[PDB]
RNA sequence: GCUAAACCUAGCCCCAAACCCACUCCACCUUACUACCAGACAACCUUAGCCAAACCAUUUACCCAAAUAAAGUAUAGGCGAUAG
RNA sequence: CUAAGAACAGCUAAAAGAGCACACCCGUCUAUGUAGCAAAAUAGUGGGAAGAUUUAUAGGUAGAGGCGACAAACCUACCGAGC
RNA sequence: CUGCGUCAGAUUAAAACACUGAACUGACAAUUAACAGCCCAAUAUCUACAAUCAACCAACAAGUCAUUAUUACCCUCACUGUCAACCCAACACAGGCAUGCUCAUAAGGAAAGGUUAAAAAAAGUAAAAGGAACUCGGCAAAUCUUACCCCGCCUGUUUACCAAAAACAUCACCUCUAGCAUCACCAGUAUUAGAGGCACCGCCUGCUGGCUCCACGAGGGUUCAGCUGUCUCUUACUUUUAACCAGUG
């Protein structure tokens, strides 16, 4: 007589269950001795809200606007929008080497990086 | 011989190697490279891994060999969980001590004339016992731990009120988890006692002297009875990793540094739980020679000799019904021989402080036989309990 | 964030920090008498009273004594013409209340 | 005596016996799952 | 079912829940002194306070590492027993009551009582009248109780120009929870016990709401609010308890006002609080004609020291320690 | 079935280990014994059937000290709590034995034989013969498997080249070697056998279930049928 | 004249042809759809029987890779039914 | 069957698979009912009710079988072999 | 798992009703943690002495609760459950349903839709004189009652849904098998274990068989006395049913 087609949650089952069942939210501690929690300041996700004061944008924009056309942002674009025009002066001037990419930008290893690019180890 | 454990609770032994990597010059091809478990391809190898980082919850300590604190030789450790198998017999040995059967005289003298008496002591007792076993909490029927730390408190609240008669009980406290460390040799026996638990009574002065001069000069006649073939260290926790070190509890400038009397509670609810009334006064005896022990090597250092001014250290212990008291005195530091002067400790076994109490009213065939309230309450008990603590203040 | 995989944390490891949040709250008002410091928002199940009162302090500048969430049941009662249950959203219910009186 | 209400309901043993833990347990409650995906059932398992 | 009240709670503004759920009024500062016609020595007083303190922090060797969580169950819960066992017996000569008083620690304080009406919302038993009840129960760290009861502080029939608070909507925003279990009406011992009567009490907060927490949670202001209410809810209980076992209760009103003390620290900060029960009538049947309102008193939370470095006290405070002194020198008024 | 058995402790101590019942299923969880099932819950006490077990650091002979001769559910006889030197173990207590008696343990095997005392474990090959034993051994290092009951006692019927027959309590006789240590005297609890159950009630304590209630024609005689040859066959049964 | 009665699509069937699908974020082998800790558990093994032989007991057809033909032929088979 | 729990007033009696007798468990007799309140119930009268008792929770034994104080009982309201 | 909270609805069948109609539809609202759940660094090492007011005493069925040493570690209150007139029986079903309190309520409820007072049927009450003459049978009812026989020792167990027994089990007795260990038997060892018969005990017997007997029984018969509408011989009244009116069907 049990529903088998309703979703599973922590509102169905005994206590165990229902104290063992979450609601998706992400766990910021861990439990010690004794049934005590003890939560991790580095694991709450701290906001980083920018102030702004005197700030331009507004959420919507005027309709007297140009209707500018679509231009999805691209490796290739971005690589001759950034690095090229450094690579064309170091180029003409004569001092290129591939040893020295790590000073143009270029990451050998994404280890020891506060924000790794993969896997990424930081939120939206 | 029959070994214990059979082999289907142990963990069973790893599947045999694949016979790949018995060919030399062959690189068997596993599964590692899936990063998961599949049947047609081999099993690798993976070499041990360790964490990286210090992680409290998921720490594992060096093996004991790798204990900076690891010795050959065994320290044997006393505390508040040893049973004694033979009791005051095998405690006596230990602390190298002779027993005498009775307080001593002067602290018994001190109760003796009326005018130290408590106002109307006996209904006091009465009440504090009723209390503690009947009015203390909402259920009809208290557990022992609950009333054996309150009638022993109370008592010594009762015994705290006179000091309108005598102004010399200003001058002391009681000392919750407390802790004390002794070590010594007997006959090339590393030993040592850790207490905790109870009640510290301290005080600002030592206790004075129980035993004359030429009464602790006696004691090198009397040799310390044997219980071959059970071994003196029985029941004692054998350990190789210890730090011989002495500690009295508390650092150098505590107001009260000199022990007064040792309360030791047997508060358990089972009764295999508690100890018995020949195991509690070996527990006693250890606890008052490893505290006055403590206090000797403080103040004369840590030489072995007979003491000059011997020193003191009371006990009473308790199971809430029945009371022991105890009376230790060192007259020695020197324990590693069985000859010379030897310690003196005065013994009370089995004071009963109320032979039986009834918390409901025993009704048979609509007659009450028995009322609520103590049975067979000894006023006399509690007299030994006021002259220990009524001694050094009067 | 929702929605998202949380950066795995280690004793030493560092902050972890959101720059773009996708959690949108909405206030309303409560349905029976309550205290004149409690206000009531709606908020996503994944959200937490920690994440809330840092979001409320963080973004709106508004200081938050006490969080008290509880997870609302949507009525599954209804059924279509199809006689099959049509489930009403779950939502969670935050009660806050304003710090400084 | 009075009969019908053999089913006494509880969530602890409907799922050890039924849950998908339990069907994949086996290689023939496998196929059970196996056989309710071609059919197209709403619910695999409880 | 009834609502569950703790005194040491984490509600917001908790002391003007209470103050309605026990019609009681609060006053600043300490009752006034009863203008009515030995040497006590402050140095050894002050001394022993010291010592006392001193040797939970410094003194005494813990085997193992005390953590900040266990720093109330481990350094203030054993000061807090040990400064009153000490202070009781060094102001013996001076009060004669405490010599035949009984000392508790840790014993559970019950008081059950019934005050409000309610219409049941949904259910069968919609549109009923069902009371709301309430329930204390209330574990105080240490606590005195004397045979002979002490003087009241205000005559019975007197009343101040303050409104007791009055809640807007139901109980269960404060939040309060409501849960069926024995009702028992406890001073701390039984009916049988001859000392029924309270003297004095002394409680130790939770580390949950110690003073630093709150002030990480914007709770600066909620910081004097926990020390009245705790006060007020233990008090209440310790006073209406004591008036139920000389048999008065709702019906049969307390003919003479029943009085007690509180003494609530954190293990540095102390507050000091009086507490007197003029009525026991709270039940809408006998709350609708009663003219008459308990009576609470408070003082503001002080330090006791400053800073605790090695075995040295800075900024140890004779007013605070007085304070706990003249609590206890208060003795019941002598027969003729 | 998800059957673990309760013997996983490998460590000895005279702690009583909680046990728990099987009701005659084996792991599979099927019943392999009948009659087995419920009764008063029991705490198994481990019990070192090897006498002579030397500690540690020491060897050869040793004495134990008695300490205390009490019950135990899992066995039909009696226990015993001795210290020997720095330990206590439990053993099966004999006939005549009390709290305080000294028991000695060897594996000294002397010219001629040595008085007997019992309780005392000694190799068959110091024993006089005729002397009851129990708890014997096979072989030396194998531990006490035979003579374990209440009142049970084995006969030193003789001792040739090294090795010693033992009479066994079901009238069979057993040569195993000289060397093996067995326990003098009987064992405990002699008047076991002599108890009465009184009532269904005290089997169904001891976690003993009531048989099958099928009439069994099947038996040792009657359910195995001799088969009649050819010649003899016509002779089987005469109508009367 | 009420209840009703009528309707033409939705889609489907059989062929031909050609070898099909499954990463938007999140969750999913633990009690699936559950962020986050020492495992070592691992897969493979003749189908049988109904039915026919008027019972049944040996036996009794089941695509194995080219339509047709050789040919229901050589063979097999309680030399029976039938198989081939 | 296993694990770890719970329950049994009062009275007579005695350290009782004792007696009376609630809760509780069972279902002796009679009557009602027979598409019924009920694919086995109701009312009264009965047996047990400190024990081989009753009972909640989780686990185990699966059809060539299980389990059974043998009734060819029971194994999800047709078990001489479940669906 | 939102299933008598609010509001609205061309609304309108929950087995009658219904405008506010509402246990229907749609929308809106809600149950806030202190209770409960979700626990624990490693390695070794410890844990003979029940419970029952635990003190007497008395047991067997032998039991439901303990650490230390060293190393590591001082960050803090998150998450989830919280409603109702509710669950299992196809139903708003006289059934099934664990525990704590209340032991007659301080809480929770309504047997009669209206009428009439035929038969028959059901339940209950009363009855002259007689008191089992009724009947397969003192079944039912009334009363509060004696003496046996048969069978089974007894408590207990069984055909859930026609058989509760004389059947099964049962101590006690008896037969048969087995000389031993690391998953049942068993962490056991012939005073043990298993497979069976019989059904205690006591007496008698062979070298296994027959009687006696204590209690006990919703077993099967018999009987004294009483009791009574069981009957001679039925009658009166009340309730349900009944019949009529209205709704549903
Ligand atoms: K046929
Ligand atoms: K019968
Ligand atoms: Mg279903
Ligand atoms: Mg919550
Ligand atoms: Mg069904
Ligand atoms: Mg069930
Ligand atoms: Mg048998
Ligand atoms: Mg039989
Ligand atoms: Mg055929
Ligand atoms: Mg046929
Ligand atoms: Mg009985
Ligand atoms: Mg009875
Ligand atoms: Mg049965
Ligand atoms: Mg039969
Ligand atoms: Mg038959
Ligand atoms: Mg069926
Ligand atoms: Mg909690
Ligand atoms: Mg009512
Ligand atoms: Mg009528
Ligand atoms: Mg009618
Ligand atoms: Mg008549
Ligand atoms: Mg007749
Ligand atoms: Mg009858
Ligand atoms: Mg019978
Ligand atoms: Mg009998
Ligand atoms: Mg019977
Ligand atoms: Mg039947
Ligand atoms: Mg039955
Ligand atoms: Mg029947
Ligand atoms: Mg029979
Ligand atoms: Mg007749
Ligand atoms: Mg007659
Ligand atoms: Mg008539
Ligand atoms: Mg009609």
């Amino acid at each position: 007589g049990a529903d088998r087609m309703s979703k599973w949650t922590s509102k169905r089952g005994p206590r165990s269950f229902r104290g063992r069942k979450g609601r998706g939210a992400k766990g910021i501690g861990f439990l010690t001795s004794g049934w005590r929690f003890v939560q991790i300041k580095e694991m709450v996700p701290e906001f980083v809200v920018p102030d702004l004061t005197g700030f331009k944008l507004k959420p919507y924009v005027s309709y007297l606007a140009p209707e500018s056309e679509e231009t999805p942002l691209t490796a290739a674009q971005l690589f001759s929008e950034a690095v090229a025009p450094a690579i064309e002066k170091d180029f003409k001037d004569g001092t290129f080497d591939p040893d020295n990419l790590e000073k143009y930008g270029f990451e050998p290893t994404q280890e020891g990086k506060l924000f790794q690019l993969y896997p990424r180890n930081f939120l939206r | 011989a029959y070994e214990w454990g059979v082999r289907s609770t142990r963990k069973s032994e790893p599947p045999p190697l694949d016979r790949v990597y018995e060919i030399p010059g062959l690189e068997p091809i596993t599964f590692a490279g899936k990063m998961h478990f599949v049947p047609w391809l081999a099993r690798p190898i993976f070499p041990p891994w360790d964490r990286g980082y210090k992680d409290p919850r998921f720490y594992r300590s060096p093996p004991l060999h790798e204990h900076p604190l690891y010795k050959d030789q065994a320290c044997y450790i006393f505390h508040h969980r040893c049973r004694l198998l033979e009791g005051v017999k095998q405690a006596l040995w230990l602390t190298k001590t002779k027993l005498i059967e009775g307080l001593p005289e002067k602290v018994l003298s001190l109760v003796d004339d009326p005018r130290n008496h408590i106002e109307n002591q006996d209904e006091c007792v009465l009440n504090v016992i009723s209390h503690a076993r009947l009015w203390q909490t909402t259920e009809e029927i208290p557990k022992r731990e609950t009333y054996c730390p309150v009638i022993v408190d109370n008592l010594i609240q009762l015994c705290k009120s006179q000091i309108l008669k005598h102004p010399s009980l200003a001058r002391r406290i009681c000392v919750q988890n407390s802790t004390f460390s002794a070590t010594w040799n007997r006959e090339s026996l590393l030993l040592q006692v850790r207490g905790s638990g109870g009640a510290r009574l301290s005080t600002k002065d030592p206790l004075p002297t129980i035993a004359s001069r030429e009464e602790i000069e006696a004691t090198k006649n009397h040799v310390l009875e044997t219980f071959y073939p059970i071994s003196p260290i029985i029941d004692l926790h054998e350990c190789n990793i210890y730090d011989v070190k002495n500690d009295t509890g508390f650092q150098e400038g505590y107001p009260y540094p000199y022990p007064h009397t040792l309360y030791l509670l047997d508060k358990a609810n089972l009764r295999p739980h508690r100890l018995q009334p020949d195991q509690l006064r070996a527990k006693m005896i250890l606890f008052a020679f490893g505290s006055a022990l403590a206090q000797a090597r403080l103040l004369y250092g840590n030489d072995a000799k007979v003491l000059e001014q011997p020193v003191v250290v009371q006990s009473v212990g308790t199971d809430g019904r029945v009371f022991h008291f105890l009376v230790f005195q060192l007259n020695t530091t020197d324990l590693d021989c069985n000859e010379g002067v030897k310690n003196l400790a005065w013994v009370d076994s089995d004071q009963l402080l109320y032979q039986h109490f009834w918390c409901l009213p025993v009704i048979k065939k609509r007659v009450v036989v028995e009322p609520v309230g103590p049975v067979g309450f000894k006023p006399e008990t509690f007299r030994k309990f006021l002259a220990l603590y009524l001694h050094g203040a009067a | 964030a929702r929605n998202v995989v949380y950066p795995l944390y280690r004793l030493g490891g560092p902050q972890l920090r959101v720059f773009r949040t996708n959690f949108f709250i909405q206030l309303v008002r409560p349905g029976v008498a309550q205290p004149e410091d409690t206000v009531q928002f709606r908020i996503p199940m994944e959200m937490t009273r920690v994440d809330l009162r840092n979001y409320l302090e963080g973004i709106y500048n508004v200081p938050v004594a006490a969080v008290r969430t509880r997870v609302q049941h949507g009525s599954n009662k209804r059924r279509d013409h199809r006689n099959v249950r049509i489930k009403k959203p779950d939502y969670k219910v935050a009660y806050v209340q304003l710090a400084h009186g | 005596k009075a009969r019908g209400n053999e089913y006494q309901p509880s969530n602890i043993k409907r799922k050890n016996k039924h849950g998908w833990v339990r069907r994949l347990s086996t290689p023939a409650g496998v196929q059970v799952i196996l056989r309710r995906m071609l059919k197209g059932r709403k619910s695999l398992s409880h | 079912m009834k609502y569950m009240v703790y005194p040491q709670t984490f509600a917001l503004n908790a002391d003007r829940w209470y103050q309605y759920f026990t019609k009681t009024v609060f006053l600043s500062g300490l009752p006034p002194p009863p203008a009515e016609p030995p040497a006590l020595d402050l140095a050894a007083l002050r001394a022993v306070a010291c010592d006392c303190l001193l040797q939970e922090h410094f003194y005494l060797r813990r085997r193992r590492r005390v953590h900040r969580y266990e720093e109330s169950e481990v350094i203030s819960l054993p000061f807090l027993d040990q400064l009153v066992s000490t202070l009781v017996g060094l102001l013996s000569p001076h009060n004669p009551a405490l010599a035949a008083a009984a000392l508790d620690y840790r014993c559970p304080v019950h008081f059950y009582w019934v005050r409000g009406e309610e219409i049941i919302p949904r259910g069968h038993r919609r549109g009923r009248i069902d009371d709301l009840r309430y329930q204390i129960d209330d574990k105080p760290n240490n606590q005195i109780r004397i045979s002979k009861q002490l003087a009241e502080f205000v005559p019975l029939d007197y009343s101040v120009p303050i409104e007791i608070p009055t809640i807007k909507c139901k109980p269960d925003k404060l939040p309060l929870f409501k849960r069926q279990y024995e009702n028992h009406i406890f001073v701390g011992s039984k009916t049988a016990d001859p000392c029924c009567y309270g003297h004095t009490q002394f409680h130790l907060l939770p580390d949950k709401l110690r003073r630093e927490r709150l002030l990480r949670q914007n709770c600066a202001d909620q910081i004097e609010v926990v020390f009245r209410a705790n006060a007020i809810a233990s008090l209440f209980a310790w006073t209406g308890a004591q008036a139920m076992y000389q048999g008065f209760w709702s019906e049969a009103d307390v003919t003479r006002p029943f009085v007690s003390q509180a003494v609530i620290t954190d293990g540095k900060y102390f507050s000091f609080f009086c507490y007197q029960l003029n009525t026991l009538a709270l039940t809408t049947q006998a709350d609708q004609n009663n003219p008459r309102k308990n009576i609470c008193w408070g003082t503001q939370s002080k330090p006791l020291y400053e800073t605790i470095e090695d075995n040295d006290v800075k900024g140890f405070n004779d007013d605070v320690l007085l304070q706990i002194v003249h609590f206890l020198l208060n003795r019941p008024k002598e027969e003729k | 079935a998800n059957f673990v058995s309760w013997k996983s402790r490998t460590k000895y101590t005279i702690t009583p280990v909680k046990m728990r019942k099987s009701g005659g299923r084996d792991h599979t969880g099927r019943i392999r014994v009948h009659g087995i099932g419920g009764g008063h819950k029991q705490r198994y006490r481990m019990i070192d059937f090897l006498r002579f077990r030397p500690e540690e650091t020491k060897s050869g002979p040793f004495e134990e000290k008695v300490i205390q001769v009490r019950y135990d559910p899992c066995r039909s006889a009696d226990i015993a709590l001795v210290a020997g030197g720095s330990r206590k173990r439990w053993i099966i207590a004999t006939e005549n034995m009390q709290a305080g008696d000294t028991i000695l343990n060897s594996n000294h095997i002397g010219r001629m034989a040595v008085a007997a005392r019992e309780g005392d474990a000694h190799p068959l090959g110091a024993l006089p013969v005729g002397t009851l034993i129990n708890n014997v051994e096979s072989e030396p290092g194998r531990g006490a498997q035979y003579i374990r009951a209440a009142g049970t006692c084995g006969v030193l019927l003789r001792k040739v080249n090294g090795t010693a027959i033992i009479q066994l309590p079901s009238k069979r006789q057993m040569q195993v070697l000289e060397t093996c240590v067995a326990t003098v005297g009987r064992v405990s609890n002699v008047d076991h056998n002599k108890r009465v159950i009184g009532k269904a009630g005290r089997n169904r304590w001891l976690g003993k279930r009531p048989n099958s209630g099928r009439w069994h024609r099947k038996g040792g005689w009657a359910g195995r049928k001799i088969r009649p040859l050819p010649p003899m066959k016509s002779y089987v049964k005469l109508p009367s």
